């Protein structure tokens, strides 16, 4: 049963990114005035914050199994920092220009960063942070990137050049390019988790939804009731729903079986930029990031 | 340049 409560909400300047701790109560914020901040969404007390740059950090993951996080900015620069300490692991130029996401690989020392310079660049942290792979073929800013769940040998970007590309480690060219006819670009794109479905769902400015079978490359739904640019729509892990948000300051949540909205929320921030789902569903979290705060909410 | 916010 849904029953949406407001677990914690803070005001804050613009949230970009947005990341669950996997084992600890904790939210991780990156913010376009170049802060970014840890919270204790249970207690409701920063755990870690720091000022990372001036510029905007649009991107920002935990990698739990190392005690870091990893942020990306628009000075073209990936950090990592250990935030039991503060202290400043890395911090390297990965791109000559802004860095739009970042994605963590499961298993192995991988991280992978999409960019305004049209590629993904593959970062191996057990090899001294060495660029071990650049994937080009992009035509506009990679918006996002995000490894398989279920192999994630196999990646996807997302890019304003209206298509999906699917990639493997260790190869050059795409394993497919998705043609998804969404003509203002894909700004986001995510998997669906379980082994039923071979599903992934990408989110656009032309104000649509779409969801993919990845094996056939046929689109199986299109999910339309945003008024202004679809920031992202992802789906939960462990409930039959899929959640967007959009520059029109709402979060819907759309039934995954009949593809219609369920609710719609304003939860008071403006726009919506990000999302993040608790990795193992815990309560049902999940989180957003506005222009002027983040709300972390269960679902039910 | 495009999404500078």
């Amino acid at each position: 049963k849904l029953d949406i409560k407001k677990t914690f909400s803070n005001r804050s300047d613009r949230v970009k990114g947005i990341d669950f701790h996997p084992t600890e109560p904790w939210v991780l914020t990156t913010l376009y005035s170049g802060r970014v901040e840890i919270w204790n969404y249970e207690t409701q007390v920063e755990v870690r914050s720091i000022q990372v740059t001036e510029t905007p950090v649009r991107a920002g993951k935990f990698i739990a199994r190392k005690n870091w996080i990893i942020v990306g900015s628009d000075d073209f620069r990936i950090r990592v920092f250990n935030y039991n300490t503060g202290e400043k692991v890395v911090d390297f130029e990965a791109h000559p220009d802004y860095i739009r996401s970042i994605a963590v690989h499961p298993t192995k020392p991988y991280v992978l960063s999409g960019s305004d310079d049209l590629t993904v660049k593959l970062w191996n942290w057990e090899n001294n942070w060495a660029l071990e792979q650049t994937f080009e073929g992009h035509e506009h800013f990679v918006m996002c990137v995000a490894f398989n769940p279920k192999d994630p040998s196999t990646f996807a970007s997302g890019c304003l050049d209206r298509t999906v590309k699917v990639w493997s480690l260790g190869q050059s060219t795409p394993n497919f390019t998705l043609t998804t006819g969404q003509e203002r670009g894909v700004n986001y794109v995510d998997y669906y988790p379980l082994p039923d479905k071979p599903y992934m769902i990408t989110a656009s400015d032309d104000l649509t939804i779409k969801i993919w079978d990845y094996q056939t490359k046929s689109c199986v739904a299109t999910l339309e009731g945003h008024m202004s640019n679809v920031s992202f729509a992802v789906f939960h892990p462990t409930l039959p729903i899929i959640i967007s948000g959009s520059e029109d300051g709402t979060l819907k949540i759309w039934n995954s079986s009949t593809y219609k909205v369920e609710k719609t929320l304003n939860v008071g921030l403006e726009r919506s930029w990000c999302i993040a789902t608790h990795p193992t569903g815990r309560k049902n979290y999940i989180a957003s990031g506005f222009d002027n705060g983040f709300t972390v909410l269960s679902l039910g | 340049k495009p999404h500078s916010d």
